[PDB]
Parts: C-alpha cells; structure tokens; sequence
C-alpha cells in the first residue's frame, strides 16, 4: 500500500501547521492510515473466522514492514510512503474482496494510495483426509493416551505445506509435538519427540498396508 | 571605491562575453552531477579555469569526487575574495522514493530558450556558478587592477546528504568533502561570497542542523 502525497520541499521550506491527512509528507498521511487499516484488522479478523472440520479459521492481519524515502537523504520528505501487509485468507476468501475492502479504507480517509498485491497463495480444507485422519487418530490414541483435541486456531490459520499437497489432490494433515515457534515455544521434550516418532511409524504400518 | 572608470571597461568586456556566459551556464548545467557523481562536472570547471588561465588545483578526498580551485593574482596588498558555487545537483539517475516525477526533462537537462536558461540544475547551482566564472574571466582579460587575490572554488559534495547506518563512505558523503575541506587544504581569503540563487538578496546568517534517527 503506497500512500501518495507531495509536493516534497526542502526542509526549511516545508509548509506548517498542516493536518495530519493533509500533510504533504506522505510518511505523516501513512502514519494515519495505519490507525485505519490497524482498526480494520481487528474487525477482519471477526468478520472472516469461519469454522471448517478441519480446524476453525481465523484470519489475521498485519503490517509487516514500512518504508518512505531513504535514510541517506532527508533534507525532503518524501511524496510517497508504502507499507507491506500480511492478510491471511480463509480458503473461502477471494484476494480481490480483500483489496477492495482495503481499498476502501483508504478511500473514507480521503487519501489517494495505490492497492497492489504482490502476493496470492490459497489455502485448503483437505478432502478425503479420512483414511489418514483414522490412522493417525488410532495411533495417537495408542501411543499418546487420549482422543486428539481440536487444534488452536493459530495452527489452522497460518501457512502450512499442507496447502500444496491438499493443492495438488493428496489429502494432507498437520501434526507433530510441542507448541508452535510463531507463538512461540523454545524447545521439545525429548519424551514428546519419541511418541511423535512412534505416532509416525504406526500412522505408516497402519496407512501403507490398506489398499489404495 | 571602485576604481575609476576601470569599471566601466570591465562592464562593457563582460557585455560582450554573454554567448559564453550562456554557453558555459548550458554546458555546466548539462552535465549529470547529483551528489556522489560531482566528478564530470568538476572536470570541466577544472579545463574551464584552465583554459582561461586561472591554474586551478583539484582539492578533494576522493579522485572522483572532489573541489576545484583556481585564482586571479593580484598585485599585492589588497584584501582576498572567494566566490564559491557548488558542483553537484539534486535528482540521481532516479529519484523514485523522494519525488513521484523523478523524470522530466527540466530535473535534468539544461538549454538556452528566448533569453531564458531552463534547468533546475542551471538554478541550482551552475548558473550562478557561471557568473562568477564569467566575471573572473571579464576582470582577468579586462586588466582589472586588484590589489588582491580573487579565489575561485567550485565544490562538490554542498547538498545535505549524509552517511547513515549501512550507508557510508564514497557514494554518500557530501559537506565533508566539500567546501569545508576546499578551504581547509588552501582555498583560503579574506572574504567569500557564496554565488546561489536569492533573486539579488543577500544573506549572512543561516542555520545549522541536527539529524536525528
Ligand atoms: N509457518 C512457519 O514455519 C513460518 C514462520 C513462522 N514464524 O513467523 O515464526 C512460524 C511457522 C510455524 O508455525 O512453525
Ligand atoms: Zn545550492
């Protein structure tokens, strides 16, 4: 997102008290449509949670990296500044909806910026997941104890090299031991480490001997 | 003070040096000089002077990058005068994160037109620059009679860029280099008039800086 503004002046020629969504210095107009987009996200979130059997969705948003003009000339504010957002979809969600909606924000602030994405991957619910899913549950079951719990929805929300082999028609699930680094954790249980081995190697025995 | 009438010979000389006071201004003005790439445009001031016989030294920290000074020698006795303008000018090769119309034909040419000189860099700063060139060439070929030296220096590096973080050295230096180490290393009188354009207003009193991150 590259808010415009302009005119840039050297800096003893810079035109003062201006409004904030007035200011020819684009990193000030920026400024004030991260607090837009910043209430957006948190709206976003909500309004595209979407429960799958696969997991609950919820899909956040964040501004990963800014930037306007460069550090070794300053003597004039620059006439564009740009952001870099993170939007997660839910597999449901059209990149283009999410553009506009984002397109819309900075419309009602009255600013002229430019949308462009620079990024697409869909995401999946896997379908026919049952024979793994079955697998995996009776070796869970064995090696860990108890019927498997739902996952946190950060885990069902997030990139996942599931993706590509639901993507490509090979049912795939996501599952191994300890909490997840984006939360983030800092280290496994030797322990939980062997029963994810064991998980494995009976999911395989179990998976690899019924017929295709 | 003034001379006599010296003046006047030394007025009509310079009437009749206006083709080169364009030319030189058009050529200069010409040259692609931002700031970290002053070197073509010091080159040709040093031939300039040069040719016109003003011997002038290449005075800089860097052998690409660097001020040019040169002197009319007067008699002895008389108080020193420097006209300073620098080489280097605004827009680089592109510009895209400062400005949204990094590219027109005036943010980096220069031209002669009706009696106009067109070029941001002709305003800032070869234009001024040429006048003060022009008007050392009128006061040596009209036999002026100056007790005192008059110092010619051209510097590069006079716009307010500056080292930051990872970005240092050669490519982004800029007053370090510049007139400070022009005048530090021999450029020295007893006055100076700095040659920018202020539509005939002089000023004497200008502000600091401080950068901060
Ligand atoms: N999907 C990732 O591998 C990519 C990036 C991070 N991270 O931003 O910490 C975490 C992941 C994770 O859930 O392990
Ligand atoms: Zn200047």
């Amino acid at each position: 997102v590259t808010v415009f503004a302009g005119p840039s002046r050297y800096t003893p020629y810079v035109p003062r008290p201006v409004a904030a969504l007035d200011s020819p210095n684009a990193i000030v107009r920026m400024a004030k449509l991260v607090e837009a987009l910043e209430e957006w996200a948190d709206n976003y979130e909500k309004r595209y949670t979407r429960e799958y059997g696969g997991g609950t969705v919820v899909p956040k948003v964040a501004i990963g990296a800014i930037r306007g003009g460069v550090p070794y000339k300053i003597y004039a504010f620059p006439e564009l500044c740009s952001i870099y957002m993170d939007i997660r979809l839910n597999p449901d969600t059209n990149p283009l909806v999410v553009q506009r909606e984002v397109e819309a924000v900075v419309s009602k602030l009255g600013l002229k910026a430019e949308v462009k994405p620079f990024l697409f991957r869909r995401g999946y619910e896997a379908q026919g997941i049952e024979p793994l899913q079955n697998a995996l549950e009776v070796a869970h079951r064995e090696v860990v104890g108890r019927p498997t719990e739902r996952p946190g929805s950060p885990e069902c929300s997030m990139w996942r090299d599931t993706n590509p082999y639901n993507e490509l028609g090979i049912p795939s699930l996501t599952y191994g031991c300890g909490g997840g680094a984006g939360g983030g954790n800092t280290y496994f249980l030797v322990d939980d480490m062997l029963k994810a081995a064991k998980v494995y190697a009976m999911t395989a025995m179990d998976l690899c001997n019924r017929t295709p | 003070m003034a001379g006599s009438n010296d003046v006047a010979k030394v007025m009509k000389t310079l009437d009749g040096m206006r083709e080169g006071l364009i030319q030189t201004a058009v050529e200069l003005g010409s040259i692609e000089a931002p700031t970290g790439r002053e070197g073509a445009a010091g080159d040709y001031v040093y031939e300039w002077m040069a040719r016109n016989g003003f011997g002038p030294e290449r005075v800089g920290v860097f052998d690409d990058r660097f001020n040019v000074v040169g002197r009319l020698r007067g008699t002895g006795g008389g108080a020193s005068l420097s006209f300073n303008s620098h080489l280097d000018t605004i827009m680089a090769r592109e510009d895209t994160a400062r400005f949204a119309d990094a590219n027109d034909r005036i943010y980096h040419e220069a031209w002669h037109e009706e009696g106009r000189i067109y070029g941001y860099s002709v305003v800032n700063c070869k234009g001024p620059m040429a006048c003060w060139l022009i008007a050392a060439k009128a006061l040596k070929e009209a036999g002026a009679a100056l007790k005192g030296d008059v110092v010619l220096t051209a510097v590069c590096g006079e716009i307010d860029c500056e080292p930051v973080d990872e970005f240092q050295g050669h490519d982004y230096l800029a007053e370090d280099i510049g007139a400070r180490y022009a005048i530090s290393h021999g450029a020295i009188s007893d006055y100076a008039l700095v040659a920018e354009a202020t539509n005939f207003k002089p000023a004497w009193v200008e502000a600091g800086k401080v950068f901060l991150k």
